[PDB]
DNA sequence: ATCGGATGTATAGATCTGACACGTGCCTGGAGACTAGGGAGTAATCCCCTTGGCGGTTAAAACGCGGGGGACAGCGCGTACGTGCGTTTAAGCGGTGCTAGAGCTGTCTACGACCAATTGAGCGGCCTCGGCACCGGGATTCTCGAT
DNA sequence: ATCGAGAATCCCGGTGCCGAGGCCGCTCAATTGGTCGTAGACAGCTCTAGCACCGCTTAAACGCACGTACGCGCTGTCCCCCGCGTTTTAACCGCCAAGGGGATTACTCCCTAGTCTCCAGGCACGTGTCAGATCTATACATCCGAT
């Protein structure tokens, strides 16, 4: 129940930066539905990366890489 | 010069899944170029599986994760059950 | 020895040695193990006989013996998962399919 | 006594988060939620610091250019607040 | 005389359409469209047939795509016929 | 040549957006087409022509063509 | 001696050429590629820094940051062309805001 | 491994007074190394496709060509081969 | 329009401090010389498939004219969402232990590359017919003027 | 909510044809059977970083009021796009002919993999130190309420 942890705040700032002005009350709930959706498709690939590895730590290259799978190249971390 | 295709095995596919239903040239032509797309997708996804893991080859694990990464949902279960199938009616004959 | 194909050994019915061939001829590894290739022909099968089930199916729903790239179409975009596995694929000769929006509808 | 119209705020902290470089999430209740999904694929996972650093940039820019896009189609409609018609619209030709 | 109204005239042609699957563009002068904007590129060039076939079918099928997307967001304006801004919406969506 | 874009007649794009499932076109709408359409044109047929250079042909063939459209993301299936 | 001096670079033809016999990319790599992919490398390097400097410089800094690099991507228009599928991890973004939302 | 002396040795050379952090350093090392994947995929696919087996200065030509944009891509194939032609000469 | 007050950034100036750029030892990956062999450059040849031209049919495109219906502007209502202040909460930070597991090392066995017969599955070319297209003709269905 | 005339589409029937399919001959790539070298499988060790815990501080989130401005529905206007009929026009199909260049083979030579030897370029490792993050005071860009 930690998705509860993306608050109305946080979603507000990335709006800001995002350039949105106004925020209507129900886009607080749908940018939690499709950042969980997000999260679920990056860390999937990255649980596969780090299965095949035989690892019980999922590094930040199993993620860079699932990144790039899926066509968000990452710049930063290897 | 003799060209290579996937014809006469999708056309063996297609008489054990419907016996008595054809199939046009472009159509066989577009088979053909599906299993290639797909052959080529698993392949380099492999390889850059092996390559990860400072590994220098390519093993049933390796294309058993490229299948896994590549294929949705229950269509990836289903590759992974029919290819541990295949694999283990190979190691014992 | 009776030459038994590979492929036989292995119950499929895609090419394991052409597979085999393909995979060390492609650049991908220095080393190719024995189990790739009945693994990705099991899996090249499998793809091929659930997209060929739906279009039969389809051809059968439009009276038709023979496969036609419009069914082949229709068979992918009509399932979920073969439309996802192929989202950035144009088939020649498929159309597209029938999708009216419900505003453009007479009222 | 002294309120700022509305909008003149809004506009405002804009052009803050446009200069800024931060993350914009806590980075605890991310990385719970981190860890609660990955827990559907496999337990007793651990993550690297980094991971969760990557993973968290990874869904900020996701996010931010979402709403990049949701703007633009909330403009494209003749508004200025955004609703989650604009979101499904956005993700739709996305091809998301 | 008779006169249909002039919602549904439009409607028969998409179901029409939306069944077959012809080029519905013609092979002339696509075919010289083709070879005007390969002179930049290199003078004196030969075309395959099967070439320019491709070139169509990727072409319509792009355009016939791109139709959707701005269908979609000409009725998220509230609208029914498409316009400019319509395409221009759905192209910077999409990437382009 | 001259002005071939306009081989792409109203009818045709019509026609085009009729597949895609649009009811009412603006009269403004076809220049744009036309203008959307050359610009993907000549993106595909620049990788065409110089994977026809670099193998020192001078036909364009379809499987350049098709290499091409793979190359941008479209995969075409069919042809080759 | 050096490859990368022989060729005028400063990026190292031997290290490339290495890389490019490792990758798998082909059976065989010819002589002049690694120095060619080498040659690209250093250019585009080059390109990047320069702009990159050029943005730190208008912040009146001293020091290439992630910010300045995302400027720099982002304020050139093939460089935002060529790196338009990747996230410069704090980078941050271009400040904009659409002309009707202001006052 | 990384390329960080020769991207510092680059950043002296364009801006001689001006530095570079360690996370710009180890963002320009990811785009070194993307930028080389994509250039080596695109001239494998080209020796490939034409049935060639060797990765010469052609295949990245014409990779280059083929990934990089156009004025962008008209500096960098006239850096290459202009190495290319030192490094032949001497 | 215009002024004044009150916010919220600019601007300058110290003040630490910790990453950043600079030396050192070394070692391992690049350089230089030399050889074998096969991949690719170069010539020559065949034929096919690309291009150019011509003529006739006619489907499709262009043009022009109603007419209605849809885009767009203008108003008003009301409610949802900003702005701000007070209160609550849990994130951030700084220390600590603790040990699971990631990374490195050293045998050693199995497994894949490699090479020489051996031959059967798959490709090229050839009839061969039947599944789908074309053309009439009738029935049924959809739309729109009317009440 | 119904009736009926006109236009569109679907199905039944007859006829034709050319593309999918079966088949035969013939290759050359898949199969069998051996060896050899080295890749990774596995046991062992280390050490490090991921995890858990706990107290403190305070920045951030949450809740509640209030005003207001923007979303949304309604209504009038006019203009522009659609349907339809009529007149070009060039797309399309069929045929004919010429030739450029795309595949092929044969030959050869030189370019690259491979190995041995040797060295210095770059990577841990350590360390001084100034570019910059933070804080504090003054200055003024901007916004909003009267006037």
């Amino acid at each position: 129940d930690n998705i509860q942890g993306i608050t109305k705040p946080a979603i507000r700032r990335l709006a800001r930066r995002g350039g949105v002005k106004r925020i209507s009350g129900l886009i607080y709930e749908e940018t939690r539905g499709v950042l969980k959706v997000f999260l679920e498709n990056v860390i999937r690939d990255a649980v596969t990366y780090t299965e095949h590895a035989k690892r019980k730590t999922v590094t930040a290259m199993d993620v860079v890489y699932a990144l790039k799978r899926q066509g968000r190249t990452l710049y930063g971390f290897g | 010069s003799r060209k290579e295709s996937y014809s006469v095995y999708v056309y063996k596919v297609l008489k054990q899944v419907h016996p008595d239903t054809g199939i046009s040239s472009k159509a066989m032509g577009i088979m053909n170029s599906f299993v290639n797309d797909i052959f080529e997708r698993i392949a380099g996804e492999a390889s850059r599986l092996a390559h990860y893991n400072k590994r220098s080859t390519i093993t049933s694990r390796e294309i058993q994760t490229a299948v896994r990464l590549l294929l949705p949902g229950e269509l990836a279960k289903h590759a992974v059950s029919e290819g541990t199938k295949a694999v283990t009616k190979y190691t014992s004959s | 020895a009776k030459a038994k194909t590979r492929s036989s050994r292995a119950g499929l019915q895609f090419p394991v040695g052409r597979v085999h061939r393909l995979l060390r001829k492609g650049n991908y590894a220095e080393r190719v193990g024995a189990g790739a290739p009945v693994y990705l022909a099991a899996v090249l099968e499998y793809l091929t006989a659930e997209i060929l089930e739906l279009a039969g199916n389809a051809a059968r729903d439009n009276k038709k013996t023979r496969i036609i790239p419009r069914h082949l179409q229709l068979a992918i975009r009509n399932d979920e998962e073969l439309n996802k596995l192929l989202g950035k694929v144009t088939i020649a000769q498929g159309g597209v399919l029938p999708n009216i929006q419900a505003v453009l509808l007479p009222k | 006594p002294h309120r700022y119209r509305p909008g003149t705020v809004a506009l405002r902290e804009i052009r803050r988060y446009q200069k800024s470089t931060e993350l914009l999430i806590r980075k605890l209740p991310f990385q719970r939620l981190v860890r609660e999904i990955a827990q559907d694929f496999k337990t007793d996972l651990r993550f690297q610091s980094s991971a969760v650093m990557a993973l968290q940039e990874a869904s900020e820019a996701y996010l931010v250019g979402l709403f990049e896009d949701t703007n633009l189609a909330a403009i494209h409609a003749k508004r200025v607040t955004i609703m989650p018609k604009d979101i499904q619209l956005a993700r739709r030709i996305r091809g998301e």
